[PDB]
RNA sequence: AGCGCAGCGCGGACGCCCGAACCUGGUCAGAGCCGGAAGGCAGCAGCCAUAAGGGAUGCUUUGCGGGUGCCGUU
RNA sequence: GGUUAAGCGACUAAGCGUACACGGUGGAUGCCCUGGCAGUCAGAGGCGAUGAAGGACGUGCUAAUCUGCGAUAAGCGUCGG
RNA sequence: CCCGGCGAGGGGAGUGAAAAAGAACCUGAAACCGUGUACGUACAAGCAGUGGGAGCACGCUUAGGCGUGUGACUGCGUACC
RNA sequence: AGGACCGAACCGACUAAUGUUGAAAAAUUAGCGGAUGACUUGUGGCUGGGGGUGAAAGGCCAAUCAAACCGGGAGAUAGCU
RNA sequence: CGAAGGUGUGCUGUGAGGCAUGCUGGAGGUAUCAGAAGUGCGAAUGCUGACAUAAGUAACGAUAAAGCGGGUGAAAAGCCCGCUCGCCGGAAGACCAAGGGUUCCUGUCCAACGUUAAUCGGGGCAGGGUGAGUCGACCCCUAAGGCGAGGCCGAAAGGCGU
RNA sequence: GACGACGUUGAUAGGCCGGGUGUGUAAGCGCAGCGAUGCGUUGAGCUAACCGGUACUAAUGAACCGUGAGGCUUAACCU
């Protein structure tokens, strides 16, 4: 989920 | 309590005399070579010399 | 412009702000605070902001890093005043003009 | 004022001043420092220190106020167990004041009062 | 509880695929051309951003509100980028600290 | 009562430690630049060493100040 | 020229005023009309149970409001330019 | 690009013949409100000017007795409709 | 039983202070009168201006009443200001 | 190679005014002699608008007063969390009708609006949100009263009514 | 606003010690009484703006404004 936010 | 002719100019411009603001003048205290505010030691840490508010 | 900043609107009336301004002139500059930071009146918090913005324009429009300067000018002007109404004695004593000003700070050479 | 020595008040009911001043008094004991006007401050210590002196007793006397000046006997218990024996030495004096000043919106002095550790006198460094 | 030191690690932890098949598919409803604009060959900016951070001191990486023109004209001199390039990183980072503070459990709704 | 010493204290060297994001140096990933290649140039973070400038301490040298200790001398 | 007297004695502006400089406020003035305001000439003098005038509500790729239009809904057919 | 609260507001840079055209936007007057400078001004009574008038600040001229501002002191002297 | 007694709700307004550019274009505070009655109240209906309604004061008929409000005759007339 | 207009100046006329020109200004103006007037303001408790004055004065709306520690934030007396404290409780609680017509909930933003500050709101901008065979309205029934085929009246309008 | 006192070379405020004063014999414990209650501890407990005293707390070291020998003329004193 870390990549689904920092990249979102 | 009504008034009648009143001179905006000159008059009032005279009462304003007693209305100008004023200046402080205070130190820095040993540690803070600046602030110290007024009769305080320093706000940076709120310490006169040590553990007072937050410091070392 | 010989590094200015001034203001417009916000709202703080003229005389109100014209009072704190008198406090600062002549030397100024290095007085970005103290002669201002140690006086609390709304008018003060407003002149300081623009004061710094002005002294900041000393790294963009012109050189002369912040340290010299003078602040040979500070004057506030009457800016458009907002109008509103006020319920009172059936509606007679109601005008209310919010009033507003600026500051227009300057910093030239001595 | 009128003519001589009387005093102690701020816009408030003396019927209620007791609370507006007791809760605050029990706070210093709960903590140490509390910013609250030079007035409330310069006025605060007369309820804190005088209630501090109730140490030597640590019996019925100290308990002249537990179930009253605070719903819970926390602050009071904290007294005859901690605060009382702490400053046992130089009885006189206790809480100090340090000007803060300016409360935002209504330019009123602040200060915050304190106790030992570095009061009007001083203290070491630790704890 | 967050800064450049932690944001940088998030870039190094991209060893495994780095999202070559993950983030590349985290957008079914592509906006005509959103994919390539994000990945950018995975080196057009994805790599530059890191380099710009590597040329930063422990102080700058800790405090982002202490960098001035004197520091911006230095990072670009070492990294090889420009002044506006270094500014973009700071801007995109400013919107990160504001987002990584207004949530709790996923932050979804 | 006056000095010379011991000593205390203090300042400057030496040894150790610490110590400038760039304008100090060496080494310099990532990145940048030149060329048709092969190969170089410039250079940041970090690491090591090292000035200006500090510190703990052992104490050689040493300017000056002390006047407690307290020999001798006028 | 040194003190002591006597006689005079301008320099200060908290502020105020006049003159000029520069601004602010404000919106007059000048300039301009796909808006009005008389009339000439020439038409036309009526629309409506084949459902009017006037609207409500809908109808666009989103679609708030006008303008259109009506569940065939910024339109459908057809002849002409 | 820079100050700022990722404000307001502004300062540069650029557009432009012009931004002393920046959206409050043509020209922008008056009342009214300021900053600056020259002079008058804190023992003097009143429609505040007018007549006389020294001084002061600038400007005069190959002096020649002047121009502009301001006006101490003084004779007069109760706005318009 | 009672247009009976005392007294909240509810209905009303005798007194004083305050308010009088109000909290308020009639109220607030402390008292005060009626409180099973010619009582009190919700909803809806009916009376229209020289007309209504009126336990009657010229009271009420939308903060308006010795003749409502709106539009018209209308630029009434004004030997007056 | 700068019209009208605005502002200064100089010359000129008895005066109403005339001209020349600095500056502003950004497009038009009009000798002359003649012609026609919405033809000339200081007042009418004149009309419209703008800005003064009083004056940074009164006032900030029930005397049920609040203190403190955290959080957030550019900033917190007022917002969120917590512990105290006080106020109402035939209510200052809860539900519904009338009336209102998104004020409801979430996220956001703080210009204007909140008689202050405002990160907060019944404010702005977004979204979301009211699910019935049994509750209500429709719907059967009729009251007061309204309307009223034909009808009776009445210059017309129209009144009354089976 | 002003005006007086004091700012560590200190009693100027607050606190603290003692006393005064005013209230009226606390709390707790013991005993009597079935109990209300009473008695003893006890003239206790509490106690303000007061009096005597005490630096415990706060009154910090500096900084600011105000200068640098005082116009001309004459008379009297002078070398
Ligand atoms: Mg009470
Ligand atoms: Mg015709
Ligand atoms: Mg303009
Ligand atoms: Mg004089
Ligand atoms: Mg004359
Ligand atoms: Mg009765
Ligand atoms: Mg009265
Ligand atoms: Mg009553
Ligand atoms: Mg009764
Ligand atoms: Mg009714
Ligand atoms: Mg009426
Ligand atoms: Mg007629
Ligand atoms: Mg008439
Ligand atoms: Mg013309
Ligand atoms: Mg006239
Ligand atoms: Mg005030
Ligand atoms: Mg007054
Ligand atoms: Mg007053
Ligand atoms: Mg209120
Ligand atoms: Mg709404
Ligand atoms: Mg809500
Ligand atoms: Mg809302
Ligand atoms: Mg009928």
């Amino acid at each position: 989920a870390a990549a689904a936010a920092a990249a979102a | 309590a009504v008034q009648q002719n009143k001179p905006t100019r000159s008059k009032r411009g005279m009462r304003r005399s007693h209305d100008a603001l004023t200046a402080v003048t205070s130190l820095s205290v040993d540690k803070t070579s600046g602030e110290k505010h007024l009769r305080h030691h320093i706000t940076a840490d709120g310490y006169y010399r040590g553990r007072k508010v937050i410091a070392k | 412009m010989e590094t200015i900043a001034k203001h417009r609107h916000a709202r703080s009336s003229a005389q109100k702000v014209r009072l704190v301004a008198d406090l600062i002139r002549g030397k100024k500059v290095s007085q970005a605070l103290d002669i201002l930071t140690y006086t609390n009146k709304k008018a003060a918090v407003l002149v300081k902001k623009v004061l710094e913005s002005a002294i900041a324009n000393a790294e963009h429009n012109d050189g002369a890093d912040i340290d010299d300067l003078k602040v040979t000018k500070i004057f506030v002007d009457e800016g458009p005043s907002m109008k509103r109404i006020m319920p009172r004695a059936k509606g007679r004593a109601d005008r209310i003009l919010k009033r507003t000003s600026h500051i227009t700070v300057v910093v030239s050479d001595r | 004022m009128r003519h001589r020595k009387s005093g102690r008040q701020l816009n408030r009911n003396s019927s209620h001043r007791q609370a507006m001043f007791r809760n605050m008094a029990g706070s210093l004991v709960r903590h140490e420092i509390i910013k609250t006007t030079l007035p409330k401050a310069k006025e605060l210590r007369r309820v804190v220190e005088p209630l501090i002196t109730l140490a030597k007793t640590d019996s019925v006397a100290n308990r002249r106020l537990a179930f009253a000046r605070t719903r819970d006997n926390e602050i009071v218990a904290k007294l005859f167990n901690e605060l009382g024996p702490r400053f046992a030495s130089r009885a006189g004096g206790y809480t100090r004041i340090l000007k803060c000043g300016f409360r935002a919106g209504d330019n009123a002095p602040m200060a915050y009062i304190e106790l030992v550790d570095r009061s009007e006198k001083a203290e070491a460094a630790a704890e | 509880g967050f800064d450049l030191n932690d944001f940088l690690e998030q870039l190094r932890q991209m060893k495994n695929m780095g999202g070559m098949a993950s983030l590349m598919g985290k957008l079914p409803g592509m906006g005509q051309i959103p994919d390539n604009v994000k990945s950018q060959m995975d080196d057009k900016v994805l790599v530059r951003m890191e380099a710009i951070i590597n040329s930063m001191t422990m102080k700058e990486r800790a405090k982002p509100e202490i960098i001035k023109g004197s520091r911006k004209r230095r990072i670009a001199a070492g990294s090889g980028m420009q002044v506006q390039d270094v500014n973009r990183l700071l801007k995109q980072f400013d919107d990160m600290q504001r987002m990584m503070k207004k949530m709790k459990k996923g932050g979804m709704a």
